[PDB]
């Protein structure tokens, strides 16, 4: 044999695997806490809302 | 000859307000909720005996 062997294969045997149940895979992801409001508020005054 | 009368009930009140922070330091003259209660309590006492 002139060429290449099983050993010499490397990302196929390192990349984690999971099972899969239909064609299409969906996933959620979280990509932030909150806008870039200002975080000081004045004495007695309601502060501004924020959302994820 | 007889008559009869009738009287309408009528309806007083005020408002006290106290911010977080206040409620929060330390305080010379004792508690501030207290105070403001009395104050309200005496000036009602007063509207009341000037009304009548």
């Amino acid at each position: 044999n002139l060429s290449f062997t099983d050993q010499h294969i490397k990302f196929w045997k390192k990349i984690p695997k999971q099972k899969a149940y239909s064609t299409v895979e969906q996933y959620g992801q979280l990509l932030d806490y909150g806008r870039s409001q200002g975080a000081f508020v004045g004495e007695g005054v309601l502060p501004d809302t924020n959302d994820s | 000859t007889y008559a009869r009368k009738a009287a309408f009930v009528k309806f007083l009140g005020t408002t006290r307000e106290v911010t977080h922070p206040m409620t929060l330091v330390n305080s010379a003259f004792g508690n501030v909720i207290a105070r403001q209660n009395k104050d309200g309590i005496l000036w009602m006492l007063k509207q009341i005996e000037q009304a009548l």
